[PDB]
């Protein structure tokens, strides 16, 4: 099909990253209701695959920032919330890659 | 006068980068101390729960 | 169709649409009017600025707040505030949107009645509803049980709730809040020679408070350390210069919440009214209430207030009980979050006050089962 070998390579690695999302581990904090990661190895490897920073992705999962008018304030998360977010992220990236693959297929077919 | 306040701006830049490197080194040592403190406080919170349970 | 969620409060209007994670329009609830002469012909200047526009022209206007302590005291100004919120910050036609409004517990009845009368006659909404702020804080907190302390800018209150049932006889309301903290900080800044008297300098003092003040864990030891060392001194740069140096009044200001005798009030601190609401509740729910003490509102945003309140409530309550204080980072907007959640609930769509109900029953329909 019309697409290169690097592109198949990226497809395979992206699917492997989706697979690496599942083993993440989060714990509640000391005397609070905030989620913090205890295991970091799968985080590091999933970031190295995805093309992001590991500390940065962990911070983006534990502490989302939302827009209130003209400012940004950090939102709090617990383990259930961060797990639901991880699952929704994986489902989203998979479905996105799928739709774009179909677009590539149609572009190859296009006359 | 331009070179005068220029030299003062440059010496301010020197001492300002001094203050900045002090800020960064201090925050490193203090985040290490912090993480140590939370390790200690969590282990002692669990030990407090153990103690009340034995009580 | 979508509902609007306008959380007025006393000093910060924040509005948006039901079903979002945050308000899209947050601005002060001030109405400024020019107080000087006006010389340039053809300048075509207006007569009253509202919202964030009035903050850029503080040096020319006299700033009014239309809401003193929860209560609305200037209905013309409030109508201007609402018009601005609907048409200039949000850009929506309020005749095609239900509107959810909030108010504090234990306010006058005419406040609420006149509010709905305005919203139906002037702005012509299809439906509307007024909600208690503490209940919405509890929605946004993800709980159904807990005692919520909602310190806004004009009013502080506790509202204990258990399994979704609110205990009205244990509701406490206190008229000490951020506005009184600002006035006290203006009064004690004069000990070092700074004087802020203008309504436009009140805003400078409010920004100082927000950026520099914090709650001390131990007030006497912090006073001693401020007297001895100089490691607490912090500087602030006014809109011009003459950087001001602030010492122990960094923490003497918000300590008024725990010692209301500082501003000559008779009542007790927020920790003690929280504990009193607890002991006012039943006995079978006090453990859950101790374990679900929820903070919200802007005046709960000082560094150290959660730890201080936990220390105090723990010293008050019995030793066998575990006290817990829930203080999310998005506390300032909790009432709005909860309002959005509630208005998006599909069960709620039968709770609106429709326009026909109002037309047939008068503004009295608001205290009725249509709450
Ligand atoms: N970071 C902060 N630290 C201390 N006080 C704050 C902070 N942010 C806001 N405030 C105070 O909170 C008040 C606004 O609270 P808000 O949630 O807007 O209540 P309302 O909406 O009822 O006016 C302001 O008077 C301000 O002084």
């Amino acid at each position: 099909l019309g697409f290169t070998s690097e592109e198949k390579n990226s497809m395979y690695k992206l699917t492997g990253a989706i697979m690496h999302f599942g083993n993440m581990k989060f714990k509640l904090k000391q005397r609070e209701e905030q989620a913090e990661p205890d295991g970091t190895e799968e985080a590091d490897k999933s970031a190295y695959l995805m093309g992001l920073n590991s500390a940065d992705l962990l911070k983006g999962l534990c502490h989302p920032r939302v827009k209130v008018g003209n400012e940004y304030v950090t939102k709090g998360q617990n383990v259930q919330q961060v797990i639901y977010a991880t699952g929704a992220l994986a489902k989203a990236v998979y479905e996105r890659m799928f739709n774009w693959m179909v677009t590539r297929i149609n572009a190859t077919l296009e006359t | 006068r331009a070179q005068e306040r220029l030299a003062t701006a440059l010496q301010k830049l020197e001492e300002a980068e001094k203050a900045a490197d002090e800020s960064e080194r201090g925050m490193k040592v203090i985040e290490s101390r912090a993480q140590k403190d939370e390790e200690k406080m969590e282990i002692q919170e669990i030990q407090l729960k153990e103690a009340k349970h034995i009580a | 169709t979508t509902a609007l969620v306008c959380d007025n409060g006393s000093g910060l209007v924040k509005a948006g649409f039901a079903g979002d994670d945050a308000p899209r329009a947050v601005f002060p609830s001030i109405v400024g009017r020019p107080r000087h002469q006006g010389v340039m012909v053809g300048m075509g200047q207006k007569d009253s600025y509202v919202g964030d526009e009035a903050q850029s022209k503080r040096g020319i206007l006299t700033l009014k707040y239309p809401i003193e302590h929860g209560i609305i005291t200037n209905w013309d100004d409030m109508e201007k505030i609402w018009h601005h919120t609907f048409y200039n910050e949000l850009r929506v036609a309020p005749e095609e949107h239900p509107t959810l409004l909030t108010e504090a517990p234990l306010n006058p009845k005419a406040n609420r009645e006149k509010m709905t009368q305005i919203m139906f006659e002037t702005f012509n909404v299809p439906a509307m509803y007024v909600a208690i702020q503490a209940v919405l804080s509890l929605y946004a907190s993800g709980r159904t049980t807990g005692i919520v302390l909602d310190s806004g800018d004009g009013v502080t209150h506790n509202v204990p709730i258990y399994e979704g049932y609110a205990l009205p006889h244990a509701i406490m309301r206190l008229d000490l809040a951020g506005r009184d903290l600002t006035d006290y900080l203006m009064k004690i800044l004069t000990e070092r020679g700074y004087s802020f008297v203008t309504t436009a300098e009140r805003e400078i003092v409010r920004d100082i408070k927000e950026k520099l003040c914090y709650v001390a864990l131990d007030f006497e030891n912090e006073m001693a350390t401020a007297a001895s060392s100089s490691s607490l001194e912090k500087s602030y740069e006014l809109p011009d210069g003459q950087v001001i140096t602030i010492g122990n009044e960094r923490f003497r200001c918000p300590e008024t919440l725990f010692q209301p005798s500082f501003i000559g009030m008779e009542s007790a601190g927020i920790h003690e009214t929280t504990y009193n609401s607890i002991m006012k509740c039943d006995i079978d729910i006090r453990k859950d209430l101790y374990a679900n003490n929820v903070l919200s509102g802007g005046t709960t945003m000082y560094p150290g207030i959660a730890d201080r309140m936990q220390k105090e409530i723990t010293a008050l309550a019995p030793s066998t009980m575990k006290i817990k204080i829930i203080a999310p980072p998005e506390r300032k907007y909790s009432v709005w979050i909860g309002g959005s959640i509630l208005a998006s609930l599909s069960t709620f769509q039968q709770m609106w006050i429709s326009k026909q109900e109002y037309d047939e029953a008068g503004p009295s329909i608001v205290h009725r089962k249509c709450f």
